[PDB]
RNA sequence: AGGGCUACACACGUGCUACAAUGGCGCAUACAAAGAGAAGCGACCUCGCGAGAGCAAGCGGACCUCAUAAAGUGCGUCGUAGUCCGGAUUGGAGUCUGCAACUCGACUCCAUGAAGUCGGAAUCGCUAGUAAUCGUGGAUCAGAAUGCCACGGUGAAUACGU
RNA sequence: CCUCCUAAAGAGUAACGGAGGAGCACGAAGGUUGGCUAAUCCUGGUCGGACAUCAGGAGGUUAGUGCAAUGGCAUAAGCCA
């Protein structure tokens, strides 16, 4: 709960002002970060996909949520059911410690990154952004993988707003582009 | 190790194992062991750990992969959308060296199209 | 590419350019001198680059000037 | 004046260079012939990583310059890998020629490092200092040779027979 | 043999009337207990594009139902164990 605690500190207040909020308990709070990766394919290996699982498995310290299609209705292929997916939420220790882990080891080991995107919010107030490419951060082994990895992030928060988003992680480490 | 990116480049002598990197020659290699304070018949595997640590240190100095690559492309790009000799002849894959189209192209074009 | 020290041009676009600088821009230019170089004073400027049958239209930007006008002319037609 | 003859899905002829260890690369080092040259060949010295630049002697030539032969040989390395093989491609930056290097010049530095592991049917040259291989010079020409013409180093195999 | 209309708001009704299906399938696709709930669109997300997986919002039985059609189904018969 290290950032977490932060929040409470210099967070909350610092909007409780700027947004000029009258309840302490309204202050845009961290709803956990979902983490998905649509590994897909599958077909051709299959194999990936448990690795892509295993891989995410080391990402986060919680179990992966091998997750399977839906429509069935797909160009691609699939089936109703079929492997495609590891959604894999974060839970709230967890979740904060991994925002930790992230913003101040992840994305710090970056490839280019110059910047991050300022719009990856939603209409609600949440950011969700591609990792591009698995940073191979604190993960099983480094140069001991498989091709490549990638996936996606979002963060998700009882902001009321977008703009509400941009203050809290603002308010935090992360690093934004501007 | 590791070094520049990835690439772990061992059981060779420092120099041509050093240009192993997507972006350092035998040139640059070469020169930059000496100026590391490294020799070349040196097995950058069994190398001391220490001595590797250095390499990183000074090869940081030239672009490599990354940067590399990315910066390599942004120019043809900008000659490209520009509108020059130059760039005409990537959009289109032919020689902008100006060779001979004529004859002799297998490279820079692709190869039979009967 | 490569030409030594000193970028060169044909007189007749210097004096006409220059004196467009000056006035301000207006209609093109109409030059054969393609060989020469692109300057930072051409730079926006209405040139009409002839190639073998007529002359064509450029805008001298920035990253265009280290070059020569001619590269922007293609002189044969291909499909 | 500028462009074109350097166009391109393509096909054919002649070649150059590779696929490597009878080799690549580093260092040291031995032997040659034949030529060219006062809008020329241009040393020595200095600067530049280098192409080259500055200054500037000599030679119109068995006197001077182009000009440092390459193989080879000694030591060392690589240990067979698409590799320290092979260099196309392209990018960045330059040198020189010439009014003028876009189309279209030759070369240098750094980087990049493709095809290619000896090539089907078919087909070519060569009987000895020949073939094979290694370098060297000249004509043309301001400046664009793997072409042409010429020079010497090393140096085979095989011919029953028609 | 089953479904809808014909069929005049009970049942039932004819035509060489207008339209479709059955001759099976499941040891679970049966039983019960416990839990779940869609389609679709918008927006924002590595490779993810018309169309996979993810996040939210709108939406509300327009989904689903082993196979026709009608009626039914959220206390779900629909879905998972
Ligand atoms: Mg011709
Ligand atoms: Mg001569
Ligand atoms: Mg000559
Ligand atoms: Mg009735
Ligand atoms: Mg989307």
């Amino acid at each position: 709960a290290k950032l977490h605690d932060y929040y409470k500190d210099e967070v909350v207040k610092k909007l409780m002002t700027e947004f000029n909020y009258n309840s302490v308990m309204q202050v845009p709070r961290v709803e956990k970060i979902t983490l998905n990766m649509g590994v897909g394919e599958a077909i051709a290996d299959k194999k990936l996909l448990d690795n892509a699982a295993a891989d995410l498995a080391a990402i986060s310290g919680q179990k992966p949520l091998i997750t399977k299609a839906r429509k069935s209705v797909a160009g691609f292929k699939i089936r109703q059911g079929y492997p495609i997916g590891c959604k894999v939420t974060l839970r709230g220790e967890r979740m904060w410690e991994f925002f930790e882990r992230l913003i101040t080891i992840a994305v710090p080991r970056i490839r280019d990154f110059r910047g991050l995107s300022a719009k990856s919010f939603d209409g609600r107030g949440n950011y969700s952004m591609g990792v591009r490419e698995q940073i191979i951060f604190p993960e099983i082994d480094y140069d001991k993988v498989d091709r490549v990895r990638g996936l996606d992030i979002t963060i998700t928060t009882t902001a009321k707003s977008d703009e509400e988003g941009r203050a809290l992680l603002a308010a935090f480490d992360f690093p934004f582009r501007k | 190790a590791r070094i520049a990116g990835i690439n772990i480049p061992d059981h060779k002598h420092a120099v041509i194992a050093l240009t192993s990197i997507y972006g350092v020659g035998k040139t640059r290699s070469k020169a930059i062991l000496a100026a590391a304070g490294i020799a070349e018949d040196v097995k950058i595997s069994e190398l001391s750990e220490g001595q590797i640590d250095t390499l990183r240190d000074e090869v940081a100095k030239f672009v490599v992969e990354g940067d590399l690559r990315r910066e390599i492309s942004m120019s043809i790009k900008r000659l490209m959308d520009l509108g020059c000799y130059r760039g005409l002849r990537h959009r289109r894959g032919l020689p902008v060296r100006g060779q001979r189209t004529k004859t002799n192209a297998r490279t820079r074009k692709g190869p039979r199209k009967p | 590419r490569s030409l030594k020290k000193g970028p060169f041009i044909d007189l007749h676009l210097l004096k006409k350019v220059e004196k467009a600088v000056e006035s301000g821009d207006k209609k093109p230019l109409r030059t054969w001198s393609r060989r020469s170089t692109i300057f930072p004073n051409m730079i926006g400027l209405t040139i009409a680059v002839h190639n073998g049958r007529q002359h064509v239209p450029v805008f001298v930007t920035d990253e265009m000037v280290g070059h020569k006008l001619g590269e922007f002319a293609p002189t044969r037609t291909y499909r």
